[PDB]
Formats: structure tokens, C-alpha cells, sequence
């Protein structure tokens, strides 16, 4: 697994089993320059000895450690050093392998930096913003779908426009007709109460539920309305798509009591709490 | 003159004196071959050798290490110490000392390895450098070359007091009333200050009343003005 990343940190433990003691020997290094308060200087010594237990808890930190080992040792890095000596001037590589990972950890920092945008404009100095190929619907759709325990599915019997069907864990199912590109206007409901497979005839639309999903048909209404971004509309779809994740618990009860209404969930933050306080 | 000794033909420190007379190494020959037993004085001894006789110790191995510094940008470099006559008041020191600590186990070894007697063979380099220079010797024979050897037991950061001067040359000398602007050795010395540690310019930086129980010898002996003993200052710890 990724457990060995922790070893990285079992490094740094190790590296203070030195300082430590040298932290010691130095406060040993010289007495009382003048304590004229009182001795806790002394205590001062034993204070760094404290810290000398901190060697322990290293022994401690490989009980969590040794998870389990992986097959084929080595992991197929040492195999282009079994080619003749032709091959060996081929390192080269195994350093980009780390300098391509920076470049990714770099944009990782950059891109996240460039969340503050400075962009004073965006509009005269050019387009067709709606997505012409009606085919790219289906690529959204395939993306969402490669999201795993969560099934999507679509129909589109009112015309050029999407209309899509979400389900999860419960009944409470998502029903979403928007644009070509970017997702507005849905609903939701749950046990069967919109039945929108052949509801009377079709996907039925029937805008009603039992005054429990209402608020939670709002605060979607509002996050696509506010998760607009002006361009990537994948990007929007998969935030959509994630924040819509976030409901399939409907179990804890944050800052408050689970007794506020019939329900609690307001999420823009990445974490639910109690509703009607936000 | 310190030995309450039985007395003999001659005085004590007189015929240790004549030590001058003897080998080249060996000095566990030599000082059987004076005398060994009215050495000793009582068994309260056990204050100098391990506190402030080491000095004379690490002075000869400072000897050692700057013997073969002739090419530095100074002549003598630190010292020369090329006389012969106080050299061989050093090796009658150094013998005494030896028959010393075989009266007493605690006295000054190299402290770092080869125990298993370096003094011994400090002490033969020694008087080997004092013949090969007592009576207008030569200086840098071969055997110069051997003893420069670096054994891993010479230690460092001594004291070698001195002091500022007034170097007002020609023009002026401006000063304030403070804040000047630029331009015994029986331990006493640590790296933060732990009491009133009364010092005195010349070489001293001591203590005031020497922390001791029977060592008033030195400490009496100097209580009063020290070596050109006129700069007998004090001044106070610092304080955060």
C-alpha cells in the first residue's frame, strides 16, 4: 500500500534519536549562567531527557507499520540493470521518473495558487459556448459512470437537450434536465414517488415529494447555479457529481442535535452539518 | 620547597635539582635512581595533580603539535621555547610529577587512549628535543620528523591569558565613561558565569574565595597583588 510514505516520517523520528541526545550533552555543556528565580533549570535538564522518550515511541510507531509486502520484489526497477553492459552508458530516466512527479507536485502547488485568478475581464476579446456535438453528452455521461457504486442513465425523450436519471444507496433518486452542456433545472424525490423509468407513460417530471427533499432539491438547484463555472464543463459536472456523493450516509448530526427538522444537509463547504444554520 | 619530608644529606629540592645528571628516558630509572621514598607528604594531595597540575601535562603536548610550525607566518608561531636551562626545570617537573602519581593514582594522563603509561613516552620526546638542544643544539634532526607525529591524545582550547591594550598613536583617543569601543589556573573557569568570580587583568581570570577546603596554599599565596598583580578587577555576571 502507501504505508511506506509513513517510514518517510519514522525518518525524521530517528533523526531527532540523535539531536536529542546532543540536545543533552549541550544543556550539559554548561551550568547556572544565573537562575536568580529559582533551580526548575535544572528540571530544565530533565525536561530535555523527557524528550529522550520520544526514542521509544519510534519503537512504538512500527506496531501501526507492516502492513503487508507486495509480490514480485524490487517492483521492476532493477530489470534494466540485468541488460549487458550496452544498456550502461540509462539512470536518466529514473530521474525524470522523480522530475515529471515534481513537475505534477509543482502544478499541484501552481494550479492550486492559481485558484486566486486575476482575470478583470473575460468578454471582448474574442465562443458557441454550448457544446454542438451531441456526442460529448455521452462522454459525460461514460465519466460519471466510471465513478464506482453510483449508476447514471439517460434517456433524452424531450429533444436535443439532456435528461438523465441518477440513483445511489437509497430510493432517492436524481432526476436532471438541463442544457446541452452544463447541468440546471433538476429535481429529486425518493421511494418510487417520481418513478420516472415509465411514470404514467415516460419520465414523468410530476415536480413533488413529501416536503422532505424539497429543501434538498433547492440546495442543488443552488449549487448548480453557483458552481457555473465559465468554461471546463466536465470540471462542473464532476463537482456536481460530487457533492451530490456526499449524501449517500445521511447518518451524523453535527452542531446540533438530530432533532432541528426532519432533516439536516447543506454541504457547499465538502462537509455536511445541520441545516437551517448556514 | 612544599615536601615536609625527613631530611638527608642534602635538601630535598636541592639534590631534585641535579636531576640534570641523568639518561635520556626512563625516568621510572632516574627517580629510583635519586630517591623514591621521602617524596611523599600526607594524603590530602589529591587536589593538584587532577585540577590544575594537568596544565604543565597539556602545556608539553602544546609543545608537541606546534614544534613543526617553522613555515607559518610567524617565526616562533605561538612559542619556541628553546632554552634548555627552563626546559630542564620543565623535565624536573615532569619527573617529580611521575613519581608523584606513583604515589597517588590520581594524577594527569593523556585522557584519550594508549594507557595500557603515555606520559612516559611524552616525557622520552621531551628530553630527546631538550639534548638535541641543550647545548646550542640544531632545530627545524630526524628525530624531529618521528616525534612530529600527531598521537591521538592532545587535546585544546587553553587559556594563554593576555590582555588589551591602549594603542593611541599619534592624534586622539575618544571614550565614553562605559561601553569601551574596539581597540591560578585551578579550574574556575566555565562557560557562564557562577559567582562573583573576582579576576585581575595580567593573566589570572580566577575566582574570589577558590571554592576549595585545603588548597589555601595558592589561594593565600595570591590574595594579594598576582604576577605585575595591579589589575585586580571584578565585575558581575550579565544577566538575560
Amino acid at each position: 500500500g502507501v504505508n511506506l510514505e509513513a517510514f518517510s516520517q519514522a525518518i525524521s523520528a530517528i533523526q531527532a534519536l540523535r539531536s536529542s541526545v546532543s540536545r543533552v550533552f549541550d544543556c550539559l555543556k554548561d551550568g547556572m549562567r544565573n537562575k536568580e528565580t529559582l533551580e526548575g533549570r535544572e528540571k530544565a535538564f530533565i525536561a530535555n531527557f523527557q524528550d529522550n522518550l520520544h526514542s521509544v515511541n519510534r519503537d512504538l510507531n512500527e506496531l501501526e507499520r507492516l502492513s503487508n509486502l507486495v509480490g514480485k520484489p524490487s517492483e521492476n526497477h532493477p530489470l534494466h540493470n540485468s541488460g549487458l553492459l550496452s544498456l550502461d552508458p540509462y539512470s536518466q530516466l529514473l530521474q525524470a521518473y522523480k522530475w515529471s512527479n515534481k513537475l505534477q507536485y509543482h502544478a499541484g502547488l501552481a494550479s492550486g495558487l492559481l485558484n486566486q485568478q486575476s482575470l478583470k475581464r473575460s468578454a471582448n476579446q474574442m465562443t458557441t459556448l454550448v457544446l454542438p456535438p451531441q456526442y460529448v453528452d455521452d462522454v459525460i455521461s461514460r465519466i460519471d459512470r466510471m465513478f464506482p457504486e453510483m449508476s447514471i442513465h439517460l434517456s433524452r425523450p424531450n429533444g436535443t437537450s439532456a435528461m438523465l436519471l441518477v440513483t445511489l444507496g437509497k430510493v432517492l433518486k436524481v432526476i436532471v434536465v438541463m442544457r446541452s452542456l452544463f447541468i440546471d433545472r433538476t429535481i429529486v424525490k425518493g421511494y418510487n414517488e417520481s418513478v420516472y423509468t415509465e411514470d404514467g407513460k415516460l419520465d414523468i417530471w410530476s415536480k413533488s415529494s413529501y416536503q422532505v427533499f424539497q429543501k434538498v432539491t433547492d440546495h442543488a438547484t443552488t449549487a448548480l447555479l453557483h458552481y457555473q463555472l465559465p468554461q471546463m464543463p466536465d470540471v462542473v459536472v464532476r463537482s456536481f457529481m460530487t457533492w451530490l456523493r456526499s449524501y449517500i450516509k445521511l447518518f451524523q448530526a453535527p452542531c446540533q442535535r438530530c432533532g432541528k427538522f426532519l432533516q439536516d444537509g447543506l454541504p457547499p463547504t465538502w462537509r455536511d452539518f445541520r441545516t437551517l444554520e448556514a | 620547597p612544599h615536601f615536609l619530608n625527613t631530611p638527608d644529606k642534602s635538601p630535598g629540592d636541592r639534590l631534585a635539582e641535579i636531576c640534570a645528571k641523568i639518561t635520556d628516558v626512563d625516568i621510572d630509572k632516574v627517580m629510583i635512581n635519586l630517591k623514591t621514598e621521602e617524596f611523599v607528604l600526607d594524603m590530602n594531595t589529591l587536589q593538584a595533580l587532577q585540577q590544575l597540575l594537568q596544565w604543565v601535562g597539556d602545556f608539553v603536548l602544546y609543545l608537541l603539535v606546534s614544534l613543526p610550525n617553522q613555515g607559518s607566518p610567524l617565526r616562533p608561531g605561538h612559542s619556541f621555547l628553546r632554552d634548555g636551562t627552563s626546559l630542564g626545570m620543565l623535565r624536573e617537573l615532569m619527573v617529580v610529577i611521575r613519581i608523584w602519581g606513583l604515589l597517588k593514582p590520581s594524577c594527569l594522563p593523556v585522557y584519550t587512549a594508549t594507557s595500557d603509561d603515555s606520559m612516559s613516552l611524552l616525557f622520552r620526546l621531551l628530553t630527546k628535543l631538550w639534548i638535541c638542544c641543550r647545548d646550542e643544539g640544531a632545530a627545524s634532526p630526524a628525530s624531529d620528523g618521528l616525534v612530529s607525529r600527531l598521537q591521538p591524545k592532545q587535546p585544546l582550547r587553553l587559556r594563554f591569558g593576555r590582555a588589551p591594550t591602549l594603542p593611541s598613536s599619534t592624534s586622539t583617543l575618544q571614550l565614553d565613561g562605559l561601553t569601551r569601543a574596539p581597540g591560578l589556573h585551578l579550574g574556575a573557569y566555565p562557560t557562564e558565569e557562577c559567582k562573583a568570580c573576582t579576576r585581575c587583568g595580567c593573566v589570572t581570570m580566577l575566582k574570589s574565595p577558590n571554592k576549595t577546603t585545603a588548597v589555601t596554599q595558592w589561594e593565600q599565596r595570591w590574595i594579594k597583588n598576582c604576577l605585575c598583580g595591579g589589575l585586580w578587577r571584578r565585575v558581575p555576571l550579565s544577566c538575560s
